[PDB]
DNA sequence: GATTCGTATC
DNA sequence: GCTACGGCTATACGG
DNA sequence: GATACGAATCTTTTTTTCCGTATAGCCGTAGC
């Protein structure tokens, strides 16, 4: 099985990364009835899924872990006839209407308004179910605007747990009436301490085990990221981490980096017909336009040869890209436009 | 996976009504049905996964022949039939024995998608006239079979009322009183009340309120309930209670409610129970 | 029962002589009934103006009893479609007059809102019909309106109410509700009002709750001030001698004490601000352009939220930098 | 009240000789009233100019006493769906009744550019099939909303704007109908309002002789006001930012025109404007298209305007 | 007393205004689908309005039929109301008895005014009607003519949902894809007449109204006005419609035309490399925005400038006006398709080309927007990613969300199961495949 | 509207 | 003479 | 023989109303 599935913590005494949010989950759970709704914003890996079960399981008991999948279907004013999968369990249910689409206003205005209209009485006490709503901050500020009044009106029969990073395009209303819980990602002490564990469970044999932390400086506080590396090193290596052992990066990220390299040597109008190749090939694996812009910025600026006006510039077009891709709908003419003002300062 | 069963219409009139009763109604829920052959009782299910859910026991003295082996838990397959071909099926049964015959159904199952050799007589006036139907169907699974349950339904301190037989003094009355509200058109909600007995019948809107009424007598066997019910499953309900003598009615304080229909066959008795959200 | 409605709907104009602010308008219209021709109308002009009301009240002193079976008013809240417009509108206009000998009268309010397709419809009903029915168009914004319905239309503009005409309707308030305004409160109310009277009956209602003894007190300007949550004349030019004058520590802690004392919004500080900055006679052309490039970002920046803080000293900065200019 | 049609009604024309302006399209329209054999034609132009009164005029000159029977109106008003083409302009056509040689039955398909796809290509089959006996008259605004077949098939005829001195001719034959006192600074005036539209110059004159009754300068613009394009051109070509936000505020925000009007009046004199280099032009046209984002999404301020107006003095100076 | 486009019909095939090459392809094609077992059953003709579409197939007609018949046209005729015949059928009894048409009754069977194929539901009876003709199973049928007029439809509905038969009436938006692959059917797309053939054709109808003509002295303005007229038009109709218009007349009123519609490639090219016609940029935007406004104020357009702005120079130019154009272009789809966005980005791309536009520069071949490749392969990842997620939630017990997919999930965990389970029924290559 | 290939004709 | 059922028709829905 | 001309290629999947079909309700007529 998948490293990162088979070891992930079962309870809040399990999780061993951050002491102090654990003493805070704890007291949430410790009064379980005045649980106020939650929103958990920090890096990605760090996580945050984790510690929502996590408190789910000290909340609710056992049980929370067997996830039975149901898919719900949904009608639009067009009569599309759109689908969703809708992950459930006893005590809570977890969805991801951004997955929807644009169309997540008619899964938050149903699923949201009927299990908030339920008052789970079973046979007295109504008690309460969390809804766990996977990446909050891809709703469409239309599936929060329907949702403030929902949690705010029916809070004494459900209670929300968003899992979201960056919490930027989350509007103040949903974060006015949502506790923040912020989840600082792990050290590279406490990633190399993770990952001693699990080679000493699954007795791979490693030796320097330094190649631990090069594992979690790799990873750049990601303990998925670094799972998956460690586990792809490790049978690619024939269980045995040797000094010289690769470390194995994504290939969407190699190919950035060769478009870097490209866009820092030559500089043309063929050269960047080349970039939009290789960019429409990142688009259509489905990789966030956002992601690629961000990744493309920060391996421009590890350049050696760029001065200091080079990054400046490099930097300042980059916010103003990513501000411009926010608000558009064709993401190719901002990274070509991105691109192109990238050679042009460079030269 | 052998299956082999035998049916008579005319033989037994209640066992056979029952199935017309349980085949007419998942007919009108929706396409496709589940039937489980256990070894000594069958169950033809109707699960759309708020919709409602079918659950009536057919038990195995029905039929004149039972002969039911499988390597499952109990001689138990499940079939996944498309209930239009069964129903005109058994529509030309009705009218095989209505132009008057007395000739039994043999059906088989011949060959994961099987069919049913659904193969009976019928006499013209002494002439032969062979009818053989083929009804494709698919094998489910066991692990799929024991994905599908009978859903729960308790009562610590709740209310069943007993519904007059359709046979006696009040039986059309009620019958009235259940088919009253089915005569608007612009319905969608019934609100059910439970007072211990009266049970009222209320739509209440942004501009109009029904609230039809029961002033005769009730019996309950051995606090209110109130349910929100979508009015095909109020249609289903009559065309259930329609059919039967024993008819128990028991509802829910804002959790669900269940029409629960039984026929004395005395030998186990055959019931049907459709449970409401 | 009409002292039970809010003072917006209270003081609607029931005739012509009622009408303040128009008076080209209304003597032309008045000059139209009396001659006995009613072109096909059109009413442009802001919001507030009174032209709901003219075309109401002549349509009552043309019909008098007759207003309900010779006046067909369809607005937005009707389903105004090219079906509507072929199967209620040309079907009215189509019948012969209820015993008026006249023309009857069709009055599109809020025309604004109807399609292209319903309004490339309407054009041959209202030429072909206009021997016994009239049309009126209602609307404040034109660019919504096809060129042709525009062209067959005569177009009257109702211009925002002067100062005149809501001083003498403030007046009529007044005498009817037995009230007091001051001198300085009322140019206060005609200030905010901008050409609006539904604001002045709107902030004039509300002066009144406000006040403990409606009989006896006066309705002074710290009253509008502070039911309508404005910055007062004062608090608008001691923060921007704070900005033009003192230094960057003084004039931050300026503008949050007058944001703090009565709960002042960004915003109204910034429109008053930018009106007191207008009448100055900045010598650069590159100071104004600085500030009213800046100042409309930031007033772009406010209407969708963010840090009140930052906006508040990017007011500040904006306005330093560009005196900067200046000197 | 009274019987008293509005002069728009009252004085539309009803012989092709009374027909003002486009004299080489009215003299060729009378030649063919005066022939008969009248070719499938598409009369198009601005609104007002006289595309509607030519093509009835000229169909009744050309049907004598059998217009009752031998045209057929279909307007925007009436429902021409396909069904309609299919069934009442066919049985139309089919119709066989019998004319002075060289005459043929017209359909005056005004308003043609509203008409549904459907319908028009249906209309295809039948000016195909039946072109012997029935003639298509189109009469719009905009001459590429009729598809291409159909306009393969008939002759376009391109209205233009009328001029000073038709219109001047036409309201001086009003004027000596309806004894109108007048002057020639007035009448002056009513032609510069009208914009080469007739109909709004009758209004305008109606509605002066009726508020006023003399026909001034003075009397005709305090009721009936200057043309706002023009303002707001006047606006975009001036010289400094203090000069052309004094014709911002003073002429458009004070007598009652919206901001979005503004704009959207705007973009359009930009499109026009003359005299300017381009790639000005397309930052005028940037920047009026980032203020009119803003008033879309709620903020519709003098304070916006006022911005827009200096970001086009800045990209005047020197950008 | 008649229109001139009618009584100068051509009698025979000679007369007919076409290209020698394409009437001889016709004719190769028409003459292959008369034999008994014809490789070809639908001969499809695409093409503007009046290029002789079915002037030369009724005139092939005269000449082939009587010739292959054992001992003209049967054209198919919309406004046929039946009575008890649903609207949707006459299409279908129209091809039913149209089917008997073979030898001792042999006629081609020409479709020119096809069905109300804007209504969605009878488009797909006409689809599936042709697609049973084309995979017809009797073993002779009688050959088939469809004559499509490739015209644009105006915009008159108000609805961003518009489909293909709302903007362009052609052969791609009324045909599927299957149809116009099909092995069975042959196209031959027509071009607009051109100014040889139109000057010919209507100096024949001068010179047999040489006595009219020349009674109104219009005898020696005669070349000026067939020049002109075949340099406006590439239409055989409207043409002779002009010159009986201009003829039959007694003034100077100035001759007019039918307007063109500039296509999607061509008003690329009129924004890359401007006008041979106008010098002034201003105008010829002008009129591209009002008489193409069904086309420029789309997302296409937008894209296809992105896609073929390297075309001006074989991408020999400087990288600052590219970026000048690939900003303007991403500021323009920040607008939200408000109609001063594209005014915009095709002013700045047709100011920058203009200000670099220097002879002897071999400019390049345009294309399409390649975006309609991405989305499918997104579409695919879309799929292969719900597969991944569902082969490992019933195999095993994890959820895991797309993004995590996407950026992880869907190059770490193929590779895991290709070494720890292929190595030592379920996903091992890469997700929606290689970044190759 | 651009390039490339192919004719027909003067 | 009365009722069931087939044919006709008005109306809401769908793309 | 030079050149103008011409063909081929450069391509694709919220709202409102409309056109045709589906469907239930009602009336006319045969027969028990
Ligand atoms: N000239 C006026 N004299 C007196 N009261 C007025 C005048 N203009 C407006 N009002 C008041 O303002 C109220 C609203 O004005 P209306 O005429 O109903 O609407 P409107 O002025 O046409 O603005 P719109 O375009 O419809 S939002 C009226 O009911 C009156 O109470
Ligand atoms: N050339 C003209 N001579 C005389 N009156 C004219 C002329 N043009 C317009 N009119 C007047 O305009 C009115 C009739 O306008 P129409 O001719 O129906 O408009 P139109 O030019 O067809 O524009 P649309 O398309 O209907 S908006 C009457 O008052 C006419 O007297
Ligand atoms: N020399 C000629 N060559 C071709 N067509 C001619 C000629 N002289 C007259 N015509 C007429 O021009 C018209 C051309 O029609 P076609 O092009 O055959 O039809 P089409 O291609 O379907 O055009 P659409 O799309 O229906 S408008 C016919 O009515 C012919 O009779
Ligand atoms: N305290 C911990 N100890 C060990 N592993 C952990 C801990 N916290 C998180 N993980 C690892 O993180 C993985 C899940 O991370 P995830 O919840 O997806 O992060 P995020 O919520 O930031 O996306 C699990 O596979 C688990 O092995
Ligand atoms: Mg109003
Ligand atoms: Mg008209
Ligand atoms: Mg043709």
């Amino acid at each position: 099985s998948l490293w990162v599935d088979k070891y992930r913590p079962k309870s809040l005494n399990a999780l061993s990364h951050n002491e102090e949010l654990t003493n805070f989950l704890k007291s949430l759970s410790d009064q379980p009835r005045d649980l106020p709704h939650l929103l958990l914003y920090g890096p990605n890996g760090t996580g945050k899924k984790t510690r929502c079960m996590a408190l789910l399981e000290s909340i609710f008991g056992p049980g929370v872990y067997r996830l039975k999948i149901d898919v719900r279907q949904f009608v639009t004013a067009s009569n599309r006839k759109l689908e969703l999968n809708v992950v459930s369990s006893p005590y809570h249910l977890e969805i991801t209407p951004s997955d929807m689409g644009n169309n997540d206003r008619i899964v938050i205005q149903e699923l949201l308004k009927e299990v908030a209209q339920m008052e789970q009485v079973d046979f007295l006490a109504h008690r309460y179910k969390c809804v766990i709503i996977n990446e909050a901050n891809s709703l469409t500020k239309d599936a929060q605007a329907a949702l403030r009044r929902t949690m705010e009106k029916y809070s004494k029969n459900i209670r929300l747990i968003m899992v979201c990073d960056s919490m930027s395009p989350i509007i103040a209303p949903i974060k006015s009436r949502c506790l923040l819980i912020r989840c600082p990602a792990p050290s590279d002490s406490e990633i190399s301490t993770i990952l001693s564990d699990v080679v000493t469970n699954e007795r791979i044999q490693l030796e320097t085990k330094d190649i631990l932390k090069r594992i979690a400086q790799a990873s750049n506080g990601n303990l998925r990221v670094s799972l998956l590396m460690l586990e792809s090193m490790a049978l690619n290596n024939e269980l045995a981490l040797k000094s010289s052992s690769p470390i194995i990066k994504p290939d969407w990220i190699i190919v950035i980096h060769k478009l870097t390299r490209k866009i820092v040597k030559e500089r043309s109008v063929n050269s960047l017909i080349e970039c939009r190749a290789v960019l429409y090939d990142l688009l259509a694996h489905c990789i966030p336009a956002n992601i690629i812009l961000k990744e493309l910025t920060f391996s421009l600026l590890d350049v050696e040869t760029l001065n200091t006006t080079n990054k400046s510039s490099i930097i300042e077009y980059s916010s103003v890209f990513d501000e411009r891709l926010s608000l558009g709908n064709k993401a190719i003419f901002h990274l070509e436009g991105f691109i192109a003002k990238v050679m042009c300062c460079l030269d | 996976m052998k299956l082999k069963l035998i049916v008579n219409g005319c033989e037994a009139p209640d066992d056979y009504k029952l199935l017309r009763t349980t085949i007419n109604t998942v007919a009108s829920l929706r396409k496709t049905a589940i039937l489980r052959f256990n070894s000594e009782r069958l169950t033809i299910i109707s699960t759309p996964k708020d919709t409602g859910q079918l659950w009536c026991t057919i038990p195995h003295d029905v039929f004149r022949l039972y002969t039911v082996i499988s390597a499952r838990e109990l001689n138990t397959i499940t079939m996944e039939c498309n209930c239009d071909s069964l129903l005109s099926v058994f529509k030309r049964y009705d009218r095989v024995m209505n132009q008057g015959s007395s000739s039994n159904m043999t059906i088989k199952l011949q060959s994961p998608i099987c069919a049913l050799g659904i193969t009976f007589e019928e006499i013209v006036h002494n002439k032969v006239i062979m009818h053989s139907f083929k009804v494709p169907v698919k094998l489910l699974f066991r692990a799929q079979d024991t994905r599908i349950q009978e859903p729960m339904i308790n009562y610590i301190q709740l209310m069943m009322y007993k519904l007059p037989p359709i046979s006696g003094e009040f039986g059309s009355a009620f019958h009235g009183f259940i088919r009253r509200v089915e005569r608007y058109s612009n319905v969608n909600h019934i609100h059910l009340m439970g007072v211990k007995v009266e049970l009222k019948i209320i739509v209440n809107e942004l501009d109009w309120h029904l609230e039809i009424c029961w002033n005769g007598p009730l019996d309950s066997v051995i606090s209110t309930h109130e349910v929100i019910i979508r009015c095909k499953d109020w249609k289903v309900c009559s065309k259930l209670y329609a059919a039967f003598e024993e008819v128990v009615l028991a509802i829910s304080h804002d959790e669900s409610c269940v029409f629960h229909c039984s026929l004395d066959r005395g030998r186990e008795r055959g019931q049907i129970i459709y449970y409401i959200a | 029962s009409k002292e039970n409605l809010p003072w917006v709907e209270k003081y609607r104009p029931e005739t012509l002589d009622e009408v303040y602010g128009q008076n080209e308008v209304i003597t032309t219209v008045r000059k139209f009934v009396d001659e006995g021709k009613l072109p096909h109308l059109l009413f442009y002009g802001p919001p507030g103006t009174g032209k709901t009301s003219t075309i109401v009240a002549l349509a009552r002193e043309i019909y008098g009893k007759n207003y309900s079976n010779m006046v067909l008013e369809l607005n937005a809240s009707d389903d105004r479609g090219i079906d509507v417009v072929r199967n209620q509108i040309k079907d009215f206009a189509s019948t012969r007059q209820i015993f008026s000998k006249g023309f009857k009268l069709i009055i599109l309010d809020e025309a604004d809102a109807m399609t292209n397709a319903a309004q490339n419809a309407l054009r041959r009903v209202i030429e072909r019909y206009t021997k016994n029915t009239r049309f009126c168009v209602l609307a404040n914004y034109a660019h919504k309106l096809t060129p042709a319905l525009l062209s067959r239309c005569t177009r009257f503009r109702f211009q925002p109410l002067p100062q005149e005409a809501i001083e003498r309707r403030i007046a009529n308030v007044l005498v009817h509700e037995k009230l007091k305004l001051s001198p300085n409160a009322e140019k206060a109310l005609i200030e905010l009002s901008n050409g609006d009277m539904r604001r002045v009956l709107n902030v004039l209602q509300s002066c009144k709750a406000t006040l403990d003894n409606p009989d006896e007190d006066e309705i002074s300007d710290d009253v509008i001030y502070e039911c309508c949550g404005a910055p007062r004349p004062s608090d608008l030019k001691a923060v921007l001698k704070s900005i033009l004058e003192d230094d960057w520590g003084t004039a931050h802690y300026t503008l949050n004490k007058v944001r703090s004392a009565k709960g002042l919004a960004l915003i109204d500080l910034i429109e008053g601000i930018v009106k007191i900055l207008e009448d100055y006679e900045l010598q650069n052309e590159e100071t104004r352009v600085h500030l009213l490039t800046k100042l409309a970002d930031i007033e772009y920046s406010i209407s969708k939220g963010g840090n009140d803080q930052i906006q508040g000293s990017a007011v500040i900065g904006a306005i330093k930098a560009s005196f900067e200019n200046e000197t | 009240l009274s019987l008293q049609l509005p002069w728009v009604e009252k004085y539309r024309p009803q012989v092709l000789s009374d027909i003002v302006g486009n004299k080489e399209t009215i003299d060729r329209l009378q030649q063919i009233a005066k022939d008969g054999n009248m070719p499938h034609m598409i009369i198009s132009g601005m609104p007002g100019i006289g595309k509607t009164t030519s093509v009835h005029c000229l169909a009744h000159e050309l049907l004598g006493r059998s217009y009752a029977d031998g045209v057929l109106e279909l307007n925007a008003s009436d429902d021409r769906g396909i069904d309609v083409v299919r069934n009442q302009i066919k049985h139309f056509a089919q119709k066989k009744l019998h004319l002075p040689p060289g005459k043929h039955k017209i359909v005056i398909l005004d308003e043609a550019d509203s008409m549904t796809a459907g319908a028009q290509q249906a209309l295809r089959r039948t000016m195909e099939l039946y072109s012997n006996s029935t003639r298509f008259a189109f009469a719009c605004n905009q001459s590429n909303k009729i598809i291409e077949p159909l306009q393969s098939r008939c002759a376009i005829l391109r209205y233009s704007k009328l001029s000073d001195e038709d219109v001047l001719k036409r309201l001086l034959q009003i004027i000596k109908l309806e004894d109108v006192k007048y002057t020639n600074d007035g009448l002056e005036a009513i032609i510069f309002t009208a914009e080469g539209d007739m109909r709004q110059a009758i209004n305008n004159l109606q509605s002066t002789v009726a508020g006023h009754g003399l026909v001034n300068a003075d009397n005709v613009f305090k009721i009936v006001d200057s043309p706002h394009p023009l303002i707001v051109k006047k606006m975009l070509l001036a010289s400094n930012l203090e000069d052309s936000i004094q014709i911002l505020r003073t002429d458009l925000w004070k007598k009652g025109y919206s901001s979005i009007d503004i704009v959207t009046t705007s973009f359009r004199v930009t499109k026009n404007l003359a005299q300017v280099k381009e790639s000005v032009r397309l930052e005028m046209i940037k920047e009026i298209g980032l203020t009119h984002m803003r008033i879309l999404e709620g903020v519709g301020t003098y304070l916006q305007l006022a911005s827009m107006l200096a970001k086009i003095h800045k990209l005047n100076n020197k950008a | 007393g008649e229109q001139w486009y009618e009584k100068f019909k051509p009698n025979c095939l000679e007369q007919v205004a076409i290209h020698k090459r394409k009437l001889k392809d016709v004719q190769e094609a028409l003459d292959a689908m008369f034999l008994p077992n014809a490789k070809h059953r639908i001969l499809l003709l695409s093409g503007p309005s009046g290029c002789s579409k079915s002037t030369v197939i009724k005139e092939l007609s005269k000449i082939l039929v009587p010739k292959y018949r054992q001992n003209k046209v049967t054209e198919f005729r919309g406004d046929c109301i039946v009575n008890d015949l649903p609207q949707m059928e006459s299409f279908s009894e129209f091809l039913k008895g149209a089917r008997y048409l073979v030898m001792s009754n042999l006629s081609l069977i020409l479709i020119e005014d096809l069905p109300n194929v804007f209504h969605i539901d009878t488009r797909r009876r006409f689809q599936q009607l042709i697609l049973q003709w084309l995979y017809s199973s009797e073993p002779l049928l009688p050959p088939l003519v469809i004559c499509i007029t490739e015209c644009e439809i105006p915009e008159n509905d108000n609805n961003y949902r518009k489909f293909g038969i709302d903007y362009t009436f052609s052969a791609e938006t009324i045909m599927n894809k299957e149809i116009l692959m099909h092995p069975r059917l042959k196209r031959i797309k027509f071009n607009p007449i051109n100014s040889t053939l139109l000057k010919k054709h209507l100096k024949f109808i001068c010179v047999q109204n040489m006595k009219m003509l020349k009674e109104k002295n219009k005898w020696n303005k005669r070349q000026e006005v067939i020049d002109y007229i075949a340099q406006e038009t590439g239409d055989i109709r409207s043409a002779i419609t002009t010159l009986q218009f201009w003829a039959t007349s007694s003034g100077s009123l100035p001759i007019s035309t039918r307007e063109s519609t500039i296509s999607y490639f061509h008003a690329i090219g009129k924004v890359i490399h401007g006008s041979h016609s106008t010098n002034n940029d201003n105008e010829m935007i002008n009129n591209l925005f009002e008489n193409s406004n069904n086309l420029l104020s789309k997302e296409d357009f937008k894209l296809g400038i992105l896609e073929n702005y390297n075309t001006f120079n074989k991408g020999e130019f400087s990288i600052s006006d590219a970026s000048s154009i690939v900003d303007c272009l991403s500021e323009c789809d920040n607008m939200n398709g408000l109609p001063e966005s594209n005014e915009y980005g095709l002013r700045e791309v047709r100011k920058t080309f203009r200000n670099i536009s220097k002879q002897g520069h071999n400019h390049g071949t345009v294309y399409f927007p390649r975006e309609w490749k991405v989305r499918k392969l997104q579409n695919s990842f879309k799929v292969q990613a719900e597969d991944w997620l569902n082969v490992s939630l019933y195999k095993y017990n994890a959820v895991h969300s797309f993004r995590n997919i996407t950026l992880e999930f869907g190059y770490y965990a193929p590779l895991i199961r290709k070494c720890q389970s292929y190595k030592k029924i379920d996903v091992v290559d890469r997700i929606g495949g290689p970044i190759e």
